[PDB]
DNA sequence: TGGGTTTTCTTTTCTCTTGGCGGTATGCAC
RNA sequence: GAAAAG
DNA sequence: GTGCATACCGCCAAGAGAAAAGAAAACCCA
């Protein structure tokens, strides 16, 4: 790779290209001419950048000067140099003989005229100019015609992507003009880059102190606005002086946005800084990320890409709009590509050091520019000026942590002048329009903001380049499934919102999930103060997140909104808006319902009734006929819980999922009071969930008859649970341990239930330490009120044992597959590699767990913060993490593939399908069809030899070493040592009622 | 945690542990008496001795042979570093509470400002003089664990490394830190004994040393209260976080008050470094801030 | 062989590494 | 330091 | 050719922020 300062200079010249500051770039290129120490740092890419810049202006003298610079250091000109020359000669309307001479020289040196139009990444304006320049000399030369788009022909994705089939793709309930207007609304939101929402906290009455503090804060913010502006222009002139002499100043990066936008962003991050201040490097990363994400939107605004996106989008909406018909039905990505696709090349992220210095410069200039009067008690009093922010440190063991903490007077000014509004970033808010179809790992989700295909903690990431090395048709199913998940219109259940806002604004109800305010918090002495601070801080954080979620729910109350979906590195699908989505708590799931509704038909209402029982937590171990009989027994309780939620018999609070049960009670109450219940149009999603879907996939891989009986892959009249049986065995050992000299047996009594061992028995097939089981079986015991708090540790270690004692001689094939996966991960990580595998749908998955992280240091004024490179710069895979991660990551890849196949085959049948991870949601009318499709896709996924295909792929990928195979023959034989499949037959899963229930 | 078999000059340390010959109500809380040779050396003094052995293998013999002592030993199974539970469910034989130990002894000291209630002799392990040294100071300002009832002497063995660093002043500026400031004003720590570390057997090195940990009445003040101590510590660690800076820079990092005004209240003038601070200087820097009652915003802890 | 280090995986909200000195290498004015 | 989802 | 300013790297002390409570055993550096 290049040097660090080489990256600084390359980013400098690229940002001078994007700020249209060519004399500055030419001057700094001239200053590094005349020395050898830093012209050695100058590489061909920087000269090509200045080459292209002077090309786009039509300048020929500087063009020839840069050519002489390239030939002066012995550097050979590249394809981009001749493309830039042809661009400048096309723009200048050069004489045809000289362009002829240029093309003869270009063909003489060894260039490929055909490859320059394709291999060189360049805009369509550059393409048109170079095409005109060539065609003035060679008018018979032409580019190859566009091929028809490829069609994926894998066996699992053969029924989809087959044109000889009867399809009924579902269509949105909104017409073409409405969706165009929603597109314009979301475009304006993403151009504005921020959303202001009204807080759902009850308003404080106007007072003299409130408005006085309001005016004081407004005057202070205007003073800071002018101070930030003055400091920004003084820094701008200092950095321009530092560019005239040859130095990397960060001047074009500060010229990437207008001054008002940078001052506005700095005022925003000043506003959104808590009383306990955030880490300094967190502010640096946040400011760099916000500057980059606003530069992206500004660049598409200036370049004309927004208008092209509009022109493509109003044509794309004819596929989804109800009133508009396409001539040939097709998938959204296929209609995006069959329509003339707008050009969207990836924009490269900034170099991470330069990101850090931009963030640090903005943070330092915010710290220095803002000053407040120290004595706010008397405005007429003369007061010295103190900084609004301070650099405190916090020490954790060896660690020294820099924190920017606000002034306590500024904080007291913030809570005294309570702000009625709240501000969100536009990517943290649900989309008002259907998202862009995922046509590549670079285009999709939000309209103008870049969204990653795979979620990652680190900035530099191995997953995206692996997503790009694969064949183009490999990711087609995953992209179409993510598009289908994002193409689900959501709306807010306003009644549940009314009840939760009723309880939030008053004294909260902590048992239902509505947080209580710290005004109701409790208020040897130091022990009481410490407990008061701890409880108050926990309640305050909980109510803060509830305030954010409820404010977003109130904002989207009358709007149809879409949640674009993203992946993790293992393939599971997460909606991009973080606060308000259907993967959240019971309250958030109760708020959300489908916007398009389906008539219930002949079997809808029954499923709704079953769903209600499924949300009570009662009759979990009963057949569906017993669940429906129970729902018919408690119908009056359902009607009273719907009609009188907080003023009646309050049955729904006793449910395991109370707000969801209340919403389903309202849906059932509306449906049974309809004149024709088949004609009732229902918008409430109905959920089908797998009983230990990890065990389901494990038994499907191993073909274990006992496991496929135990988790419902074998047909049965009753549902089967592993948790109840194991908990019964633990109660047998607890009764055996009773009436002896052990106190924990009589302490436990009836606290051994499904819930306390649920997490452990769920986990154990993913290798769990005996120490982690203590923490795993103590929070569930700590939340119990009848449990004594003294014996939490004793009962925790009592439930660590007698569970693994109960789980011995159980799940033999599952444990064998676990052991083989664990040893394969251990030996792959032990040979200095990361574990990599391909899903049956073709998605490549790699594990980013490396120890000994590479660290670098920034020299600065306020402090020196350490930043970590993780984009393959670390060269040691972390064996413990790979071992502990592979047996769950493979199963998560498998059930993500199952969900994607179920989604793609339900889409062809006109079904609205969404999914929480292993919980498939659809309309109550379509549940059986979904069930049917689910079962076939399970049988279609597991008819394929996933273990054997994984083994031979692992042999091809990780066993091809020229010399390392001598020591790697042991891992070669362990990859060829899948345990044999048992005697379970998969088409019985087609007849399994309680597979998903 | 070392089991010492050497009897070398045990009488001299026993007599300096004894103090006044007339009074044997002073008790010796001997920690880790494995072989019991040091136990017999402490019994040669004639005062009552209580053992706090924690290892289960050496504890059954420790209850035995106490009849020959005619009641000079009350064996309690615990360890001196844990005492008051921090994240604790029930009582286990390795760790008990201060109330249980003090009710077994029966000794309770209502006033802190009176004469010393009790004496503790002990050791620190090969790794962990810093952790338990931090722990005793945490117990010592806010009255917790062994210091919870009274002003108990903790006369004990330390490494020589600490006795260089903990008794450091701005003289010898290379080794100087926060435990130095806390302990040198907290206790009057003098010279007792200087035995070699490798001379003592364990069931090329820094030499062992012995210190007197005796708290001072000057500790708790109208401005330095036992409840404000965590405000105090965040000065000392932050001021030594970057130690080549003036105290004005660290006060502007830690306090919204005019630092130069605080320095013209204490006396040092505007160039003066955190390394050139005596331990009492940090205490005075803490308490000059407090009496400005009009300025309510005093700290950024 | 003896001793320091972590405790199944993913995701989200709340809000947890820096500093000082000294030595070595390199580039520039007289 | 806490909470939630799978 | 020589001395001084600048930038980069090593390296131990960080005060190994108190948990030195804890049933539990395997992994990597010494
Ligand atoms: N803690 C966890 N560790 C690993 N995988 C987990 C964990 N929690 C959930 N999963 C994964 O999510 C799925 C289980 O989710 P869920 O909470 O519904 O449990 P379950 O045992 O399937 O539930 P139920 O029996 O109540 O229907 C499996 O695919 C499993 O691999
Ligand atoms: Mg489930």
């Amino acid at each position: 790779q290049l040097s660090g300062q080489q990256q600084r200079l390359l980013a400098f010249f690229k940002c001078c290209l994007l700020t249209d500051q060519l004399p500055l770039a030419h001057h700094l290129l001239v200053v590094h001419h005349g020395q050898r120490q830093k012209r050695k740092l100058l590489t061909l890419d920087m000269y090509n950048a200045v080459m292209l810049g002077w090309a786009r202006q039509g300048a020929f003298k500087e063009l020839v000067y840069v050519l002489f610079m390239v030939k002066d250091a012995g550097l050979t000109p590249d394809l981009l140099s001749y493309a830039a020359a042809l661009q400048c000669m096309g723009r200048q309307d050069q004489d045809a003989g000289t362009i002829e001479r240029c093309l003869e020289q270009m063909s003489q040196e060894g260039l490929k005229l055909q490859a320059l139009f394709t291999a060189v990444l360049l805009s369509e304006e550059d393409r048109a100019t170079v095409l005109k320049a060539v065609h003035k000399v060679k008018p018979t030369f032409s580019l190859p015609p566009q091929l028809p788009p490829p069609v994926n022909t894998s066996k699992l994705l053969r029924d989809v992507y087959a044109k000889d089939g009867r399809v009924s793709y579902p269509k949105l309930h909104l017409p073409l003009k409405t969706l165009q207007c929603l597109f314009e609304k979301q475009l304006h939101m993403e151009l504005a880059s921020r959303v202001c929402v009204v807080s759902v906290e009850k308003p404080t009455l106007p007072s003299k102190e409130v408005k006085h503090a309001r005016k004081t804060l407004k005057t202070l913010r205007d003073q800071w606005e002018k101070a930030l502006c003055r400091a920004l222009r003084e820094t701008k002139n200092r950095l321009e002086r530092e560019v005239y002499e040859g130095r990397f100043s960060l001047y074009p990066f500060l010229c990437l946005l207008d001054e008002r936008e940078v001052v506005r962003m700095l005022l925003q991050v000043l506003q959104a800084l808590p009383a306990q201040g955030e880490s300094f490097t967190t502010l640096a990363r946040e400011l760099s990320a916000r500057t980059f994400s606003r530069h992206v939107v500004q660049r598409q605004r200036v370049s004309g890409q927004v208008q092209a996106l509009q022109n493509h989008y109003r044509k794309y909406l004819c596929l989804l709009a109800s009133d508009a018909e396409v001539p040939e039905p097709c998938l959204p990505r296929q209609y995006w590509e069959e329509l003339g696709a707008p050009e969207a090349l990836r924009e490269q992220p900034w170099p991470l050091p330069v990101q850090m210095e931009l963030g640090k410069l903005l943070a330092e200039m915010l710290v220095q520019a803002t000053q407040m009067p120290c004595s706010l008690d008397k405005p007429h009093r003369s007061s010295r000026l103190v900084p609004v922010l301070y650099h405190v440190y916090s020490f954790r063991n060896v660690q020294q942590i820099g924190i920017l903490k606000p002034h306590p007077a500024y904080v007291q000014l913030l809570e005294k002048a309570a702000e009625p509004t709240l501000t969100f970033e536009a990517v943290d808010v649900p989309m008002l329009c259907p998202p862009l179809p995922w046509t590549s790992p670079h285009s999709g989700a939000f309209l103008l903001s870049p969204t990653k295909l795979m979620r990652t903690v680190e900035g530099a990431t191995q997953h995206q380049e692996l997503l790009e090395t694969c064949p183009p048709t490999a990711l087609h199913g995953a992209l179409d499934a993510l598009t289908q998940l994002g193409n689900c219109a959501w709306r807010v259940n306003g009644r549940v919102l009314d009840l939760v806002l009723q309880l939030f604004q008053a004294k909260g109800c902590p048992q239902l999930g509505v947080p209580a305010p710290p005004s109701e918090a409790p208020q040897e002495l130091r022990r009481e103060l410490a407990h008061c601070q701890k409880v108050a801080r926990e309640m305050h954080s909980l109510r803060a997140e509830a305030l954010y979620r409820l404010s977003l729910a109130q904002h989207l109350r009358d709007r149809v909104f879409w949640l674009p979906h993203n992946m993790d590195f293992r393939g599971r699908t997460y909606p991009c808006p973080p606060h308000f989505n259907h993967l959240g708590s019971d309250v958030a799931r109760a708020l959300l319902e489908f916007a398009q509704g389906r008539p219930l038909g002949p079997h809808g209402l029954d499923w709704l009734k079953i769903h209600l029982v499924n949300l009570t937590g009662l009759k979990k171990r009963e057949p569906l006929r017993k669940r429906l009989a129970f729902a018919e027994e408690v119908m009056d309780d359902i009607l009273d819980s719907a009609d009188q939620p907080l003023t009646g018999r309050k049955w729904w609070m006793g449910a395991e999922e109370p707000w969801q049960t209340l919403a389903c009670c309202m849906e059932v109450a509306n449906a049974v009071r309809a004149s024709d219940p088949a004609a009732y149009v229902s918008h409430l999603p109905v959920h089908q969930d797998g009983s230990c879907n990890g065990l389901q996939h494990y038994a499907a891989l191993g073909r274990d008859s006992v496991g496929a009986a135990s988790v419902n892959l074998e047909p049965s009249d009753v549902p089967q649970d592993v948790y109840s049986g194991v908990a019964a065995q633990v109660e047998v050992f607890r009764r055996q341990d009773a009436q002896r000299g052990m106190r924990v047996a009589q302490v436990l009594e009836g606290f051994i239930t499904r819930k306390v061992v649920k997490q452990t028995v769920m986990t154990v097939v993913y290798g769990v330490t005996r120490y982690g089981g203590r923490l795993q079986i103590e929070k569930r015991l700590r939340e119990l009120s009848d449990f004594p708090q003294e014996f939490v540790w004793e009962a925790s270690h009592y439930l660590v044992r007698q569970v693994f004692k109960s789980l011995q001689e159980m799940f033999s094939g599952t444990r064998a597959i676990q052991h083989w996966l664990t040893e394969s991960a251990r030996l792959i990580s032990h040979m200095g590699s990361v574990v990599e595998w391909v899903t049956p749908l073709g998605v490549p998955v790699i594990q980013p767990y490396r120890l000994d992280s590479k660290v670098k240091q920034i020299g600065g004024g306020i402090q020196s913060i350490t930043y970590t490179h993780n984009g393959d710069i670390s060269r040691k895979p972390n064996t413990r993490k790979q071992k502990n991660g592979f047996p769950p990551n493979f199963i998560h890849s498998l059930d993500s593939s199952h969900m994607m196949l179920t989604a793609l085959h339900c889409y062809r049948k006109g079904l609205t399908f969404v999914s929480v991870h292993d919980c498939y949601w659809t309309h109550a009318a379509d549940v059986s069809v979904m069930n049917q499709v689910c079962r076939e896709q399970f049988v279609r996924l597991h008819s394929e030899p996933i273990l054997q295909d994984l083994s031979r792929f692992l042999v091809k990928r990780f066993c091809s070493e020229p010399q390392k195979i001598l020591e790697a023959s042991q891992l070669k034989e362990t990859l060829q040592a899948v345990p044999k499949p048992g005697a379970f037959d998969l088409e019985q899963v087609k007849r399994s009622t309680y597979f998903f229930s | 945690k070392r089991y010492v078999t050497d009897r070398r000059l045990a009488e001299t340390l026993a007599q300096i542990y004894l103090g006044k010959p007339s009074r044997p109500p002073h008790l010796l809380l001997e920690c880790n008496p494995g072989p019991g040779i040091l136990t017999q050396a402490l019994l040669e003094a004639g005062a009552k001795v209580v053992a706090l052995e924690s290892d289960k293998t050496f504890i059954p013999h420790l209850e035995s042979l106490g009849k020959n002592l005619d009641g000079k030993l009350r064996v309690i199974h615990c360890d001196f570093f844990k005492l008051d539970p921090r994240s604790g469910g029930v009582i286990k034989p390795p760790a008990m509470s201060s109330r249980g130990l003090f009710k077994n002894l029966g000794i309770e000291a209502v006033p802190w400002t009176a004469d010393i209630p009790l004496k503790v002799v002990g050791m620190f392990p090969s790794r962990g003089e810093k952790r338990a040294l931090w722990k005793l100071a945490y117990d010592l300002y806010s009255c917790t664990s062994i210091y919870k009832f009274g002003r108990i002497e903790v006369n004990m063995f330390i490494g020589e490394k600490e006795f260089q660093k903990l008794m450091a002043d701005p003289g010898n500026p290379d080794l100087y830190h926060v435990l130095s400031v806390i302990w040198q004003l907290a206790c009057e720590i003098k010279v007792l004994h200087m035995e070699p570390w490798s001379s003592f057997d364990i069931y090329l090195q820094q030499k062992l040393y012995l210190i007197q940990m005796i708290p001072r009445q000057n500790l708790f003040t109208k401005n330095l209260t036992p409840m404000n101590y965590n405000i105090f510590f965040h000065l000392l660690k932050h001021c030594f976080g970057r130690r080549s800076a003036t105290v004005i820079d660290h006060l502007r990092s830690l306090t919204p008050l005019d630092a130069r005004d605080i320095l013209m209240q204490i006396g040092k003038q505007e160039d003066e470094k955190v390394v050139n601070m005596h331990p009492q200087d940090f205490k005075t820097l803490f308490e000059t801030i407090e009496r400005s009652k009009d300025c309510a915003y005093k700290w950024l802890y």
